[PDB]
């Protein structure tokens, strides 16, 4: 992981999975796996600091891209195998503050929950207030609207 | 509940707790720490020779819970086994002294794995 | 297009067939013109007797590519140049202090104690192939070709890849035994870690 | 009782098989490839636990304490090392998962003790 | 014809004011949800300590599952009933449900109070991941 948070040898797409219950560790480098980027939570703290946002707002000037943030060891791509062995925080404003603690052992944090939706389900205003069949039917209709 | 037990298909597998096979050539000195053998000690049922001469035996231990729920006794199971197997098999049961319900089964007179084969054929379809 | 993930061992349950738990590995070597070749490592169920007066336990049997009969596991292990039962059990069960798994594998080990030589094991491999053999000759070579280039191409296709293939087949059999014990859960066909 | 393990030959390293002695009335392990004999240790040559009363703590490994996705507790201290934090989880197995039994593993390093509550 | 032409004078609508209950009803709904959630949690803590006893006829896991589903269904029904006592006789959801033209009490309960338990194949959401439903939850989490 330390090499993947730095892109020394292992590409960012490659995934390591440590099966802990049964003593296995599998590294997948196949072409066809489906992953998605997630934040990295070291301490219940996010690694996406304020300086990253400051350098990221001023794009086209600092040439600070998304790939620079991947190289900074802040975000990384997690595939479906690795999601079975990750503790994923939904939002940081709720799941890193001390409370009657749920787990307090988070490894990754979701960037934003709205990114779980597709391209046609993203044009729906307040899709969580609807019923799911209605969202599906709107996803069908939205590829059919004149424009 | 009695009718329920008299209708449900109850095999030996649903009642047994565990089973094993042993090699105890002297029933007097049974290697499995039981003195209930007094039966065989004073049994006039054919001693050995052409009978209990089979030193290997089938030691199967039942649980008390399923024997209570199915409303079964040791003698009923032994009688069902004897009726289904003729005089080729010998069954000695355990009285209600302890929770350990013991059935010891011997061949009466292919070689040794035949007892295991009939153990499978007895766990499967005895229809108690 | 979705597909099952290649080179990954899966344990499924054909509850309608004669097999209790069936393992599979859609083995496909990367940058190889030949397509995938799925090998199955199945365990005959017959939970009680094997419809016999002698067949007590369940026997593990393997479906190899280009071979139409249910080849036993021990036959394949002998055909890989591993004659001793102790060595095969080392490659299958990695602990000798859990007698339950050894007892479960015991009937499959005791199916094929007749065949003891690598020559006879390979001859039985060549028997009942998609391309049947002529005699003892040209059928030993066909079985060697099947064991070299048909099953498990992802562990290597070379002369020295006998022991690596043996290790991976032992892993497949061990995972099947774990599934038959329940120490590891069965695998889902719709889990998206199992798809490409 | 207890389980029975596979006996092994000394010369050809195959599996030994049980057989009887017609003379001394004792069990002997005999190979089928070669001709080698061994005196038996116990009368129990076959066993079959059908009620399946298994010691689940043997299947539990200590390294599972390193799993971040397992829930932790400071309510149950370890009996051996006295560490207050321990992870808890279910049986994770078939022939099981009909009763919801908790198994605790102490997360303290180099102790790795597990127990059942 | 004549009922439509009277409806022109009367007029009928539906809106976001017909989907909002007063704060007392919301407090009742939240109190019921909290009570049921704590009840489910204490049932879980009974199940962990082997203090839950199995119902005659099924396993312990299902005595547990029956208890959890029973508690959650009771919560859904109680919250729905407490929600549908606060329409004030002008709510258009009640106008359509009472006439039976379109909808039912369940739709009112789900819009106002609580959607309820989601099911797949007649039971709860299965453990698609390794002993957890989603990667945001801890493993072996049988909570609501
Ligand atoms: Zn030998
Ligand atoms: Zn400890």
């Amino acid at each position: 992981r330390k090499l993947r948070r730095q892109m020394d040898i292992i590409v960012s797409e490659v995934s390591m999975i440590r099966d802990i219950r049964e003593r296995e560790i599998r590294i997948y480098t196949d072409a066809g796996r489906i992953c998605r980027p997630l934040l990295i939570v070291e301490k219940q703290k996010l690694l996406l600091k304020k300086r990253h946002i400051d350098q990221l707002k001023e794009r086209e000037y600092n040439n600070y891209s998304w790939q620079d943030l991947v190289a900074s060891g802040v975000v990384e791509y997690i595939d479906t195998l690795e999601e079975e062995t990750v503790m994923l925080a939904m939002t940081p404003d709720d799941l890193q503050e001390k409370e009657v603690a749920y787990c307090s052992t988070y490894t990754h944090c979701e960037i934003h929950p709205s990114m779980i939706l597709g391209v046609c389900a993203s044009i729906i205003p307040f899709p969580d207030h609807n019923q799911s069949p209605r969202n599906t039917y709107q996803s069908a209709m939205g590829k059919q609207a004149m424009g | 509940k009695d009718i329920l037990c008299r209708l449900e298909h109850t095999t030996l597998r649903k009642v047994t707790a565990n089973t094993a096979i042993y090699y105890d050539p002297n029933p007097q000195s049974t290697v499995v720490a039981e003195d209930q053998e007094w039966v065989n000690v004073y049994y006039e049922m054919p001693d050995f020779d052409v009978a209990r001469i089979s030193p290997w035996l089938l030691r199967v231990e039942l649980d008390r819970k399923h024997m209570t729920d199915r409303k079964l006794t040791m003698e009923q199971i032994a009688e069902k086994i004897n009726a289904g197997f003729g005089d080729d098999l010998n069954c000695i049961f355990n009285d209600d002294n302890a929770e350990k319900l013991v059935l010891r089964i011997r061949i009466m007179n292919d070689d040794d794995v035949f007892l295991r084969c009939i153990e499978s054929n007895m766990l499967t379809d005895m229809t108690l | 297009q979705e597909k099952m993930a290649t080179n990954t061992v899966y344990v499924f349950a054909k509850k309608d067939s004669k097999y209790a738990y069936t393992g599979e590995c859609r083995s496909c070597l990367e940058n190889s013109s030949r397509p995938t070749s799925t090998i199955w490592v199945s365990m005959l169920a017959r939970g009680g007797q094997g419809a016999k007066k002698s067949a007590i336990g369940q026997r593990i049997v393997a479906t190899l590519p280009y071979i139409k009969q249910e080849v036993p596991i021990i036959i394949v292990f002998r055909a890989l140049g591993f004659v001793s039962d102790r060595d095969i059990l080392e490659h299958i069960i990695y602990d000798f202090e859990d007698p339950e798994m050894m007892e479960m594998v015991k009937p499959s080990l005791d199916e094929a104690f007749v065949i003891q030589e690598q020559n006879v094991a390979l001859n039985f491999i060549g028997s009942r192939g998609a391309k049947p053999g002529v005699t003892k000759e040209k059928r030993i070579k066909y079985a060697k070709e099947v064991l070299q280039k048909e099953m498990l191409p992802h562990v290597g296709v070379s002369d020295f890849c006998e022991t690596k293939k043996a290790y991976f087949l032992g892993y497949m059999v061990h995972r099947l035994l774990l599934a038959a014990l329940g120490r590891r859960e069965l695998d889902d066909r719709d889990h998206y870690g199992n798809k490409r | 009782p207890g389980f029975v393990g596979i006996r092994f030959c000394q010369e050809c390293n195959n599996m030994l098989y049980p057989k009887e002695d017609k003379e001394n009335r004792i069990l002997l392990y005999a190979c089928r490839n070669c001709d080698y004999q061994q005196e038996a240790d116990n009368s129990c040559i076959y066993v079959n636990k059908i009620t399946h009363e298994v010691d689940e703590l043997t299947q539990i490994i200590a390294d599972v304490s390193q799993d971040p996705t397992l829930p932790r507790t400071e309510d149950h201290p370890c009996q051996k090392c006295g560490h207050k934090e321990a992870v808890f989880f279910q049986s994770h197995s078939a022939r099981a998962e009909d009763a919801m039994r908790l198994y605790y593993v102490c997360t303290a390093p180099h102790c790795g003790h597990r127990w059942t509550e | 014809t004549v009922i439509n032409n009277w409806l022109l004078i009367e007029g009928h609508t539906i809106g976001i004011g017909d989907s909002i209950a007063d704060s007392k009803t919301y407090q009742d709904i939240q109190n019921t949800i909290k009570k049921a959630k704590q009840d489910v949690i204490e049932v879980i803590e009974k199940a962990h300590n082997n203090e839950l006893e199995p119902t005659p006829g099924n396993t312990l896991r299902q005595t547990f599952e029956n208890q959890v589903n029973r508690i959650l269904n009771d919560a859904r029904d109680k919250t729905g009933s407490s929600a549908q006592k606060s329409l004030s006789e002008y709510n258009n959801f009640k106008s359509m449900v009472v006439s039976g033209a379109k909808g039912s009490k369940i739709n009112i309960s789900q819009v106002i109070a609580v959607v309820g338990q989601q099911n797949v194949e007649g039971k709860r959401i299965p453990f698609g991941f390794k002993h957890r439903t989603l990667p945001h939850f801890i493993k072996d989490d049988y909570g609501p």
